[PDB]
RNA sequence: CGCGAAGAACCUUACCUGGUCUUGACAUCCACGGAAGUUUUCAGAGAUGAGAAUGUGCCUUCGGGAACCGUGAGACAGGUGCUGCAUGGCUGUCGUCAGCUCGUGUUGUGAAAUGUUGGGUUAAGUCCCGCAACGAGCGCAACCCUUAUCCUUUGUUGCCAGCGGUCCGGCCGGGAACUCAAAGGAGACUGCCAGUGAUAAACUGGAGGAAGGUGGGGAUGACGUCAAGUCAUCAUGGCCCUUACGACCAGGGCUACACACGUGCUACAAUGGCGCAUACAAAGAGAAGCGACCUCGCGAGAGCAAGCGGACCUCAUAAAGUGCGUCGUAGUCCGGAUUGGAGUCUGCAACUCGACUCCAUGAAGUCGGAAUCGCUAGUAAUCGUGGAUCAGAAUGCCACGGU
RNA sequence: GCGGCCCGCCGUAA
């Protein structure tokens, strides 16, 4: 983890549009390619689609998923069992 | 070999006794190239052997060496076919050189605390005549004298 | 005047030893005081490179390379001296340094 | 006036100064005894004199440095009986049997290509 | 892959070496790449001629060159002309200011390297491999030399197996460092692919 | 390896060696303790915003002679198979064979 | 099978998904416009598109190169694409084993033989004697490096016996003795003695000497065998793609997991674990880098900042050992895997997928079936230290000393 | 002087 003297890392042009879509209505869920950024209070209660390598799949934030990252959900293996 | 080795590796006696049996049975029980441990370990079980036996610091260990000291044994030398274990005699060197290592051995596989005391109570029953250091001698002259039938070679 | 300090390094020690005689010999020459050619232990490097293009990692092979060094230290330059070096100063494969 | 002698072992070298004194074994501002761990160090250390002259009319002025306990104590023993080499010429008929004249020469080995150490090689169970 | 170098093994005791400056750690990189490249070019543009070895010597800041040859009219031309033409396209290829020197080779039957591409040279234009070999050994016998041996590898015309020749008489001692051996190789481009060739020279044991 | 490989190599290097200057002072204050939290905030959203491959952690040094990405040594610049055949042919001044 | 790889988060990167280009990301050509620029706004995941000022400067010999961009066409470039059974170069292996051949002359109708076989020796086709053979070549040995003993030369940043004071630190004055430093010489050759031996060649002991019988350790690999390995370091003969098998970008993968083998690390304890105090190495590295002293921190670290291109400074406290106290044979104050919480640091960026610190948790394991391998002396076993690759990152690799 | 221990696909350097 970071050092706390730097503080999260945002990737900007993510916040660029959830900065646009949290207030102008816009709940159409959004396309992005970050999974290296946190997850803020301000995205509270907004649907995004993260890409896993193959196609990106939406999540439904909610409040205790705050502070962690985007790749933590989307899986990118695929795995069933052996048989 | 197939060549012939001439020599042989001389060693320092013993600091405070001046007995190469001393020394060749120090480096026996040396483990690990740690001298001094082996060292201090030989010298305890050597007092608490003479307080409890009351004769010298020497007269001990060689009783208790000549009483656990082979004489004959088998070898598997072979002629037509067959294997045929004979028995053969042996030289002097080897018998003290036998004599330590079963000591050692037998001396390692007690559960008395501390090798000390294992190794004194072990020197002492050797003394006696009696303990698992013996029976190595006995059934080793059993086994040979039971062969005692190709022995003409 | 002072301590002055040469240093002279080369990967070979015939030169070296040509080009020291030289400037303690030119020195002399101009009239000064000068000590000896101090042997300053050398530095030895080496290399273990692996010779097969593509596998067989056990053929290796060593290389080193030597460096050697000399120390002058001529004290109490009289006079023409600076000059003399500054003009004969003549080496292939040596470096030297000068210090005040 | 005082003599002189140089004993070496595995990596390390001694310096001695013999002088008619009744016992001193300074070694490095130490006493012997202090400064080697109890050992048969200083038994080793005190061999080459209790055969002849038995430490009565010496003074042993010591200096050492590298190596370890038993290279050290090597060393000492080497520069000792060299030094009285130059007090009686005919101790070499003695000294010379007893043979603390010659140097030995062993030390460690190198690493080699391929091995783990000088000469143990890794474990071969290819089929 | 049995043979190690001839040459190699020899730089500190017969031999000399043919790149010869002083430099730190910082420096060593940029001296080794300024080298290559002007041997390169050297090598590129003076092919027509006889050239056999390329020393590069360090002043101060400056480089030195010196170039041994057979035929050394051809290289330095009918004036200095096409020596400074050299001579500036060096010192643009390495900062420093650059000076040129020509050598003489005297017996161009010795000296491999000439041997050797005069036998890659005949091989282009065709002609029997077997007799290319056995002229340049009986010219180098002739010449006076203790010994000599030549090899010859690669696909010499037919599809089977890339065989392998050689010829030797005299002494060629490899297992001795005072021998002076000279070694080099070469390689020509026909139209069935590649051939090597190698040659060793024993001028005389040196004490 | 291939030209394209190379190619990129030496825009990497061009992009790196042209905005050295900024990302110093940059880090400097992303690093220091006195920054308040505007300024290092505007400082950590604005050093994203350079080209990617203008960090000098972004190299790969290679071969000169061929471009190998394994087998490196920083002191020639060469990859082993080259060096050794320079190093036996006598390109290298004052390598020899180490035996010891 | 800890192999290419001396080091996988992006890059590396060849592979997958999607978004893009067509004389091209890298060269030579032809015709116009054009210092090369530098700052900066927007759309974008980004490639890339739009833009706005900044700029138009040399020799001018008057049009070119310098200067690079931006265009349009055509020769062309570009392929880690297939064939190691078309090849060069470079390695492994039998094997550091002692063999492998030729010229001339003789013998046989001929393939071939002789020499190279025989007696005695040697590490050795190493040597003597004999013999239709007489001589050579590549091999063996020697010439090379290092280690062990002395002698000269030089004496700082290295050394301190004698001298003087000295805070008692080689600290200073001094010294050139000793250690050491790196240059040059001496030394071992069965040299000498006795015995055995075909009055050879050699082999047993002895003296002297630091070293005695190729002193110890390396580097050096004959003719050839295995259609051995590599077209993906490199170079190449053949084919085969050219709006694509060529080129650019962002994410993902090379790290998956019912399982099976090879190579290692740590243990199962009392020759031990824990606490306190103390003592002896060698060899290396250092400028976009080694980083001291002080001050904050329990800690990983942080702030300030000297010195060092280095026998001067930093890395950098060697550990087993040795003295005291405790634990008392107990799955244990043995063992440390897994998991939770809280942090530091490198880097645009530690989710997949890094290394360390603190607190808590504390697993299997009580010496291992059939089987199997390494080692002959400073060697096995054991204990620590350094280096390369490298922003970061070793239980691997390559080196050094102690017992 | 005498214990036991079997097999190895088709073509293929010049």
């Amino acid at each position: 983890p970071r050092s706390l003297k730097k503080g999260p890392f945002i990737d900007l042009h993510l916040l660029k549009k959830v900065e646009k879509a949290v207030e102008s209505g816009d709940k159409k869920p959004l396309r992005t390619w970050s999974r290296r950024s946190t997850i803020f209070p301000n995205m509270i209660g907004l649907t995004i689609a993260v890409h896993n390598g193959r196609q990106h799949v939406p999540v439904f934030v909610t409040d205790e998923m705050v502070g962690h990252k985007l790749g933590e959900f989307a899986p990118t293996r695929t795995y069933r069992g052996h048989a | 070999p197939r060549r012939r080795v001439i020599g042989q590796r001389k060693i320092l006696p013993d600091p405070k006794f001046g007995s190469e049996l001393l020394a060749k049975f120090v480096n026996i029980l040396m483990v690990d190239g740690k001298k001094s441990t082996a060292e201090s370990i030989v010298y305890s079980a050597l007092e608490t052997l003479a307080q409890r036996s009351g004769k010298s610091e020497l007269e001990a260990f060689e009783v208790a060496l000549e009483n656990v000291r082979p004489t004959v044994e088998v070898k598997s030398r072979r002629v037509g076919g067959s294997t045929y274990q004979v028995p053969v005699e042996v030289r002097p060197v080897r018998r003290n050189a036998l004599a330590m290592r079963w000591i050692v051995e037998a001396a390692r596989k007690r559960g008395d605390k501390s090798m000390a005391l294992r190794l004194a109570n072990e020197l002492s029953d050797a003394a006696e005549n009696k303990g698992t250091a013996v029976k190595k001698r006995e059934d080793v002259h059993r086994m040979a004298e039971a062969n005692k039938a190709f022995a003409h070679y | 005047n002072q301590r002055i300090r040469i240093r002279l390094k080369a990967f070979d020690h015939r030169l070296i030893d040509q080009a020291t005689a030289e400037i303690v010999e030119t020195a002399k020459r101009t009239g000064a005081q000068v000590r000896g050619p101090i042997p300053l232990p050398t530095r030895k490097e080496r290399f273990t490179v692996l010779i097969s293009p593509h596998v067989n990692k056990d053929a290796r092979d060593q290389y080193e390379i030597r460096t050697h060094l000399r120390l002058v230290d001529i004290v109490e330059p009289t006079e023409k001296t600076v000059d003399a070096l500054m003009r004969l100063d003549l080496a292939a494969g040596v470096d030297v340094q000068i210090s005040l | 006036n005082q003599y002189y002698g140089t004993g070496r072992r595995k990596s390390s070298a001694a310096r001695v100064f013999i002088k008619p004194g009744n016992g001193k074994i300074v070694i490095n501002q130490r006493s012997l005894e202090q400064y080697f761990g109890r050992e048969t160090a200083r038994m080793v250390v005190r061999q080459p004199l209790e055969l002849v002259d038995m430490v009565e009319k010496l003074d042993l002025y010591i200096t050492v440095k590298g190596g370890g306990i038993s290279g050290q104590a090597g060393a000492i023993r080497h520069g000792i009986t060299r030094a009285l080499m130059e007090y009686d010429e005919s101790l070499r008929s003695e000294l010379r049997k007893a043979g603390f004249v010659t140097r030995d020469a062993r030390q460690v080995e190198r690493k080699k290509v391929g091995l783990r150490k000088a000469r143990r090689r890794p474990q071969f169970s290819k089929r | 892959g049995q043979k190690v170098h001839p040459n190699g093994i020899r730089l500190g005791i017969v031999k000399p070496w043919n790149s010869t400056w002083f430099a730190n750690t910082k420096e060593f990189a940029d001296n080794l790449d300024s080298d290559f490249k002007v041997r390169q070019y050297l090598t590129k543009e003076l092919a027509k001629a006889s050239v056999s070895r390329i020393v590069i010597e360090r002043p101060a800041k400056s480089i030195r060159v010196t170039i041994h040859t057979a035929r050394p009219g051809i290289v330095i031309g009918k004036k200095g002309e096409d020596v400074e033409k050299l001579r500036k396209v060096v010192a643009d290829i390495a900062g420093v200011p650059a000076q040129i020197n020509i050598a003489e080779v005297r017996k161009p039957e010795l000296d491999a390297k000439l041997v050797a591409d005069s036998i890659t040279s005949q091989l282009e234009r065709r002609v029997m491999f077997r007799r290319a070999m056995k002229r340049a050994v009986q010219n180098a016998m002739r010449l006076g030399a203790k010994g000599i041996k030549v090899e010859v590898s690669g696909r010499l015309g037919g599809a089977e197996i890339a065989r392998t020749e050689w010829y030797r008489e005299g002494r060629v001692p490899l297992h001795t460092l005072r021998a002076d051996i000279d070694y080099n190789t070469s390689e020509a481009h026909t139209t069935y692919g590649v051939i090597g060739v190698k040659v060793w020279i024993f001028k005389g044991e040196i004490l | 390896a291939k030209q394209s490989m190379k190619a990129r190599e030496v825009k990497r290097v061009a992009l790196a060696d042209k905005y050295f200057a900024k990302r110093a002072e940059l880090k400097a204050i992303i690093s220091d303790v006195n920054a308040s939290d505007e300024d290092r905030w505007n400082a950590v959203l604005k050093l994203q915003t350079l080209p990617r491959d203008s960090s000098p952690s972004r190299q790969r040094n290679r071969c000169r002679q061929t471009g190998r990405p394994h087998g490196f040594l920083r002191k020639f610049g060469l990859s082993r198979i080259k060096v050794r055949e320079a190093a036996m042919r006598g390109e290298i001044p004052g390598l020899k064979k180490a035996s010891w």
